[PDB]
Parts: C-alpha cells; sequence; structure tokens
C-alpha cells in the first residue's frame, strides 16, 4: 500500500529507438517489483518478476534493473510489436500495488488533419436537436486544438471531443468534435466555422456552412 | 495451455451484488494461489483479493474489505469473486491470475450504475454536398444517447473498412454519444449507397441508416 509512480507517462519513439521506463517505489521495496506488458485489446502479461528475472521466451531486448526504490525496463532497439502499455507492480507489502503505466507510442512523419464539418440532420432537428459535427482527421503529432465560431464568435460551452488511439495501420491519429445545440438555439444563426491549429501549419485549418446550400 | 476464463460480468445497481466466475484450465489449480484483480476504464490496475492454492490465507484490499468474498473449488477449478454492497467506484474489467500474475484471463466487464439500458439513436451525417470537393467525400454517423456500452458500427455490412474511424464513447450524463466516419471517393456521392449500421447488444437493437452522400 505503496505508490508506484511510473515515468514518463506517454513515449513517442521510433523503432529501432532505446527506451527506459522508470518505476519507482515511495518507499524500499527490495526486488519484489515485477513488470507487465499491455497491447490494445489483450490483458497484461509478465515481462519481468523481481526486478531483473525476464521471463522465458521474453526476447533479449527487453531487461530491468534497480533495487530498493528505483527500477528501469529498458527495451534496446524497440520492435513495432513492443508498442503498448508497461506496468510496474510491487509484492513487497499489501495490498498489492501498481503503477499507473506508461504509454509507448510510435513517433511517424508529421501529418496534418483533414477536417471535414456537418450540419445537423433533418431527423436530428425533428428531436428538436441540433449537433454539429467536424472531424479532424489522420494527424500527427496528437496535439491538436479546435475552436468553434458561431458567427464569428467563439464558442467554448457545450462541446465534446473524442480522440482515437493510433491508427493501428498509420499512426495518425483522429478527434472528433461536436457542438451540441438546442434546436432553437441553432436557427439563431446562419455560420458555424470548425478551426484546426495543427503543427503542420501556421494558419488554422477551416471549414465552414452557412444556413445555405440546400 | 493455462486457460482463464472469467464470467458473470454486467450491470447492476448500486448497492446490488454479483458473483464473477473464473475457470481454470491447463494446470493443477489446487497448487496454485489466484487473484482478481481490476482495470478501471482510465486503465488503472487495482488488486483486489488474492486467494491461497488450498484457500486458507486470504487477503484483502481495505476498499472492499466486508463487501468481496474470494473463494475457490478445487475440485470444479473454480475461482470465485462474491461482491455485496457494490459502488459506482466498483465499475472497471475484472481479471484473474495465477501466481506477480504470470498468466491472466480475458476479463469480464462489470459496470455499476442507475442508468438504465437505452437504444441510441442514429443519425446520418451527409456532407453539405457543396462543402466537398475531391475523390474523397467523408460521410458519417452520430449515435447518441444510449446505454450502456457497447455498440457495434458497421459501414455497409462490414465491406467499407478501409477508411473509417470510431470514436470513442463520450458519457454526457448517463447516455453515451457515439460518431463514426468513413471516406469514400466521390463515387459514391449519391453514386451509390453508403449505409451505417449499428447494433446494441444490450437493447437488441440493429438500426440502418443509410447515409448516401444525398440531403439538403
Amino acid at each position: 500500500d505503496e505508490l508506484l509512480t511510473q515515468s514518463p507517462a506517454t513515449l513517442s519513439v521510433t523503432p529501432g529507438d532505446s527506451v527506459s521506463l522508470s518505476c519507482r517505489a515511495s518507499q524500499s521495496i527490495s526486488n519484489n517489483l515485477h513488470w507487465y506488458q499491455q497491447k490494445s485489446h489483450e490483458s497484461p502479461r509478465l515481462l519481468i518478476k523481481y526486478a531483473s528475472q525476464s521471463i522465458s521466451g521474453i526476447p533479449s531486448r527487453f531487461s530491468g534493473s534497480g533495487s530498493g526504490t528505483d527500477f528501469t525496463l529498458s527495451i534496446n532497439s524497440v520492435e513495432t510489436e513492443d508498442f503498448g502499455m508497461y506496468f510496474c507492480q510491487q509484492s513487497n507489502s499489501w495490498p498489492l500495488t501498481f503503477g499507473g503505466g506508461s504509454k509507448l507510442e510510435i513517433k511517424r512523419a508529421d501529418a496534418a488533419p483533414t477536417v471535414s464539418i456537418f450540419p445537423p440532420s433533418s431527423e436530428q432537428l425533428t428531436s428538436g436537436g441540433a449537433s454539429v459535427v467536424c472531424f479532424l482527421n489522420n494527424f500527427y503529432p496528437k496535439d491538436i486544438n479546435v475552436k468553434w465560431k458561431i458567427d464569428g464568435s467563439e464558442r467554448q460551452n457545450g462541446v465534446l471531443n473524442s480522440w482515437t488511439d493510433q491508427d493501428s495501420k498509420d499512426s495518425t491519429y483522429s478527434m472528433s468534435s461536436t457542438l451540441t445545440l438546442t434546436k432553437d438555439e441553432y436557427e439563431r444563426h446562419n455560420s458555424y466555422t470548425c478551426e484546426a491549429t495543427h503543427k503542420t501549419s501556421t494558419s488554422p485549418i477551416v471549414k465552414s456552412f452557412n444556413r445555405n446550400e440546400c | 495451455e493455462v486457460q482463464l476464463v472469467q464470467s458473470g460480468g454486467g450491470l447492476v445497481n448500486p448497492g446490488r451484488s454479483l458473483k464473477l466466475s473464473c475457470a481454470a484450465s491447463g494446470f493443477t489449480f489446487s497448487s496454485y494461489g489466484m487473484s482478481w484483480v481490476r482495470q478501471t476504464p482510465e486503465k488503472r490496475l487495482e488488486w483486489v483479493a488474492a486467494i491461497s492454492g488450498g484457500g486458507t490465507y486470504i487477503h484483502y484490499p481495505d476498499s472492499v474489505k466486508g463487501r468481496f468474498t474470494i473463494s475457490r473449488d478445487n475440485a470444479k477449478n473454480n475461482l470465485y469473486l462474491q461482491m455485496s454492497s457494490l459502488r459506482s467506484e466498483d465499475t472497471a474489467l475484472y481479471y484473474c491470475t495465477r501466481h506477480a500474475m504470470d498468466h491472466w484471463g480475458q476479463g469480464t466487464s462489470v459496470t455499476v450504475s442507475a442508468a438504465k439500458t437505452t437504444p441510441p439513436s442514429v443519425y446520418p451525417l451527409a456532407p453539405g454536398s457543396a462543402a466537398q470537393t475531391n475523390s474523397m467525400v467523408t460521410l458519417g454517423c452520430l449515435v447518441k444517447g444510449y446505454f450502456p456500452e457497447p455498440v457495434t458500427v458497421t459501414w455497409n455490412s462490414g465491406s467499407l473498412s478501409s477508411g473509417v474511424h470510431t470514436f470513442p464513447a463520450v458519457l454526457q450524463s448517463d447516455l453515451y454519444t457515439l460518431s463514426s466516419s468513413v471516406t469514400v471517393p466521390s463515387s459514391p456521392r449519391p453514386s451509390e449507397t453508403v449505409t451505417c449500421n449499428v447494433a446494441h447488444p444490450a437493447s437488441s437493437t440493429k438500426v440502418d441508416k443509410k447515409i448516401v452522400p444525398r440531403d439538403c
């Protein structure tokens, strides 16, 4: 019932790079520190037991070290099959405690988002609701800023933002920004803008629709 | 060889009880200590309880002491978790393991909530069929106000898998909202059918929503 703190929280690395994942115990645990790998839609799996014993069949690039309060899990030339979550667990005392984990992400070339803006569907309006949606697809890095503007003014109240995990197939990220509004609120105005600021650019990527083209 | 297959999770009200079961396979059950370990939705692992091969010597963290009971059946090779006086904080994927755990089972999801099962409202998002340009039109589907998880969204009955992005669910006070998007060449634009299909296992709902780069 001691704290295991893992750093870094998130790491972006290119296959072939070397990495060190740290796990620090709030109290000396001897060598009672075990490491688990967890990949998307899989259960955790034992990589290393007692600070440095790799479990049989684990490949050689993986190795662990530490004692007392500082442990590190080193991966030599990272393979693509290595990206996922890593966790440390202590068996020193009761209760058994776990670290928050460290996420390993595949660093790839920088990519600007492809943004799509959609007005509310008529079926939604008939229910008297209006969701304006903006898809900001396949970008890298993960940091992106989205801003809504209704008739040129910024609007923060009401936005739900959702991000995917690294695409399995291309390493990019996708995000959906939804501006939820009452039916009547929606009809009080004409222009809805979705503006994305991404590292790939100096100026904002922007898409707009007015109550105009039917 | 070693297999651990968990079962019994489901939606239960705050204060109810539930019985999880773990079927061991491929080892001498008896000689092994077993533990329950849960993963919260924020993906943190919490150890819940441990039982010795002989089932004498039990340990529990304070959070669960007196609510949960770990038990094993050395004859039938079953590990059991009796949960009671359940709280919203016990909502997680509950795993197994054999003793640190060297083998994990698949997980059983347990959701503790007061919300009642509610099917989705599926809404087609057809581009402002002007506000586009190329041989690459992105259509969408909004899947609002359902409970609980999950939902399965397909683009044209699985066919269209290239393009598609399904964004995780966001809990907007006891209803989830989900969106899915698809990218096809402006053939089909009305050129053909594009249909988003959603199934809500928990509500026995199958819904087909025909987009097609339509509407005004």
